[PDB]
């Protein structure tokens, strides 16, 4: 992963370096209103009933 | 005889502007669509009134 | 409405002069019987989750 003849140098503080951060996406409805989540999602589609 | 007319007309709303807007001057964790909706909602109905 | 130099004149009676009709449109179904109803109709098409 770090590379055979690198290193990386770690500066004032060795603590969490940043962040990241998950945004909304849709979920489905309420009672008519939409419906939202963040971070990561599975949706379930049953077409069991088609042709 | 008599025999009747018929007409009826949709909209759509597609999936950038669902989780994108917010108001206009403060910071919204995505909630306007409800409330955009629900006048559409009312004007449709006001169009068949005013057909 | 009724525009500046004009009128309108009625007749033997001043009560409704005629009817507005709604005929029948299909509504869902119920038990496996489809179901009528009249009169200005809103159906609402949510697919917020598919493609």
């Amino acid at each position: 992963w770090i590379p055979v003849g690198e290193l990386i140098v770690l500066n004032q503080s060795t603590g969490p370096v940043g962040r990241f951060v998950y945004t909304a996406h849709v979920a489905g409805q309420r009672n008519g209103k939409v419906v939202y989540a963040t971070g990561p999602y599975l949706t379930v589609k049953d077409h069991l009933q088609d042709d | 005889t008599w025999s009747p007319l018929a007409f009826k007309e949709s909209r759509v709303w597609d999936e950038k502007e669902i989780l994108y807007l917010g108001r206009l001057a403060d910071e919204v964790q995505a909630g306007v669509i409800n409330e955009q909706i629900a006048e559409s909602l009312t004007w449709l109905m006001a169009r068949m009134r005013n057909r």
